[PDB]
RNA sequence: UGUAACGGGGCUAAACCAUGCACCGAAGCUGCGGCAGCGACGCUUAUGCGUUGUUGGGUAGGGGAGCGUUCUGUAAGCCUG
RNA sequence: CCCGGCGAGGGGAGUGAAAAAGAACCUGAAACCGUGUACGUACAAGCAGUGGGAGCACGCUUAGGCGUGUGACUGCGUACC
């Protein structure tokens, strides 16, 4: 039993998605429920939403337990940038580029 | 300035052991709580010294 | 009508980037570095074709002299003694024996003096 | 046997059922040529003769390949009096393999 | 094209010693770099060191004494900006007698990380006596 | 500025003179095997391969010998799900 | 229809030759972001490369001398229109 669940245009840079993303990969496929919960920074608690979303569309197509599955892949992609402005002196003016990311997780029990 | 050449990627080193947290070894179980709990220190749903001394 | 490059497009950076393999950094993406990096790359095979030859001489000396040497003479004096021998001398490509054989060795010392006073 | 040959102009070590890349000799695959020019011969001991060339010697030996060999890039430049030119370069083998060394 | 080529790796020791009573402090030296490469010895060289090692034990009984001896400079910069230090061949052998062979060899060795890898095998002792008391250096001759 | 007026180790020869042979030394000169042209030849063909003579730095510039693109005709064709 | 904040986004369900054609709606190499397995590897001096080549994997074949990748060791090495 495998699940792969994406959640795309994600209000948040893929970059500092990709830095909790290493904190859950590997590791005796033992980061889920034993720091993930407990992990610092707005991305951890995205990627915690995902992660419990997958495993609910894993119990929506079959059975009623999930407890045999663990995480083999999560990576994040980037999203489609917004060209924003904001004045300056004279001006002159900020570049505030707003992004987004896609952010994707298998769950298996093998 | 700016990065004339991208670095090695072990060039992060200081940073890569900081850039997602904890910073705590490493969280305590309790039999009325459901998620873990700081050393020393009360539970999500109020328990200190196994005893619930405040509401949520 | 209209030619519209497509006989050439991306062929000459292919050509190029194809030679690119495991240089450093901007050497193996950038086409104007990696060009000139392979100009180079050519000028040290041109190198090559112009100068392995000395290295073979190289080692054959160096066994020769270090073991006349062994046997108390320098190589100027075994090789001019051999040459007055007449024949007998089989090239210095096959003087391989003063690392492949004594008795051998000994006995082309012996000849390298024949013809000496 | 053990044998040492002027073939081409270049000189050869041969031992019996071992094989040399000579340049071009136009008769091809399955054709069978003998050499005269033999400069050593040893049966693991050398005849160590005090002249040039072994009297009465042979070696036989059968064509097993042939053609052109591999192209060699050949290129002329000069930088800021501008030039590149290129040199075609190709040469000839026939690889040849020793049947018999006898004198 | 790829030919084969058969490369040694395996190397066993029964180390030996060389006497510097009665000869220079320069061509000592150059005698001791060319046993160290191993031309005395071994043949193509500085490739493949099969060699054995050899040390100096009596390096303070070296020669030229009553005229030139209370010369040569020795110049050395401290890593302290224009901080330099000089010596005299008289107290080099006085109080330094191991190391101002140490400090000139080096520059005769091979050029590159070989050069560091023969250094490794110098070790220098002065006063008749070393560290290697059941190894044991034996006397080299010839 | 920091050895600072043998490259450097170091040196009464390893300094300097001229003298004799050896040795290392380039793509030079020669040999061997070829390339590109041309005067003269030899052996031979889905036609070129050897032999000999003779030449082979080149930007400014002059003058040649080939490769390639697209389009109309050939195309009332040919390739094609 | 499932999760979620009757959010947003995905994931099922239904249509199609094909929705990796599903609304930002056909096709498409890259600079930037990122992958796992093999191979080498944890003190080291210079335009960052080049010729030879052990070991190992991968490929195939009497394995037997030669392909695809990496790389110990080693001769050569102060950019350019």
């Amino acid at each position: 039993m495998e699940t792969i669940a994406k959640h795309r245009h994600a209000r948040s840079s893929a970059q500092k998605v990709r830095l909790v993303a290493d904190l859950i990969r590997g590791k005796k496929v033992s980061q889920a429920l034993d720091i993930l919960t407990y992990t610092n920074k707005k991305a951890a608690v995205l990627v915690k939403k995902v992660l419990e979303s997958a495993i609910a569309n894993a119990e929506h197509n079959d059975g009623a337990d999930i407890d045999d599955l663990k995480v083999t892949k999560i990576f994040v992609d980037e999203g489609p940038s917004m060209k924003r402005i904001m004045p300056r002196a004279k001006g002159r003016a900020d570049r505030i580029l707003k992004r987004t990311s896609h952010i994707t997780v298998v769950v298996s029990d093998r | 300035a700016v990065q004339q050449n991208k670095p090695t990627r072990s060039k992060r080193g200081m940073r890569r052991s900081h850039d997602a947290l904890t910073a705590v070894t490493s969280l305590s179980v309790d039999k009325t709580s459901g998620e873990k709990h700081l050393r020393h220190h009360i539970t999500a749903d109020g328990y200190y010294r196994g005893r619930k001394v405040i509401a949520k | 009508a209209r030619v519209k490059r497509g006989v050439i497009a991306r062929a000459r950076h292919k050509k190029i980037l194809k030679q690119a393999k495991g240089y450093y950094g901007a050497r193996s993406r950038v086409y104007r570095v990696a060009f000139q990096a392979v100009i180079k790359a050519g000028q040290y095979a041109y190198r090559d074709r112009r100068q392995r030859k000395r290295q073979f001489r190289q080692l054959w000396i160096a066994r020769i002299n270090a073991a006349a040497r062994q046997n108390g003479i320098s190589y100027s004096k075994f090789i001019n003694g051999l040459k007055k021998a007449s024949v007998e001398i089989d090239r210095k490509i096959l003087a391989d024996i003063a690392v492949f054989d004594k008795v051998a060795f000994t006995a082309l010392v012996e000849k390298a003096k024949a013809a000496l006073a | 046997m053990y044998a040492v040959f002027q073939s081409g102009g270049k000189q050869h070590r041969v031992s019996e059922g071992q094989t040399v890349r000579l340049e071009k000799l136009d008769i091809a695959t399955g054709e069978t040529v003998e050499f005269a020019e033999v400069l050593m011969i040893a049966n693991g001991e050398e005849v160590k003769i005090g002249v040039p060339f072994v009297d009465g010697g042979v070696i036989k030996a059968e064509v097993v390949a042939h053609g052109r060999g591999e192209k060699v890039k050949i290129v002329k430049f000069r930088r800021r009096k501008h030039y590149r030119k290129q040199q075609g370069h190709r040469q000839w083998f026939t690889d040849v393999k020793i049947t018999g060394i006898s004198a | 094209m790829k030919t084969f080529t058969a490369k040694p790796e395996t190397v066993k020791r029964d180390w030996y010693v060389v006497d510097a009573t009665g000869k220079t402090l320069g061509r000592l030296a150059t005698e001791l770099a060319r046993r160290l490469r191993g031309k005395h010895k071994a043949e193509y060289t500085p490739h493949v060191d099969t060699g054995d090692y050899i040390i100096v034990l009596n390096a303070d009984k070296v020669a030229v004494t009553g005229n030139k001896r209370t010369d040569k400079v020795y110049y050395h910069h401290t890593g302290h900006i224009g901080g330099i230090k000089q010596a005299t061949f008289e107290e080099m052998i006085a109080r330094r007698p191991e190391r101002v062979i140490e400090i000139a060899v080096k520059g005769m060795l091979p050029k590159g990380p070989l050069g560091r890898a023969m250094f490794r095998k110098l070790k220098v002792y002065a006063g008749n006596e070393h560290n290697h008391a059941a190894q044991q250096p034996q006397v080299l001759d010839i």
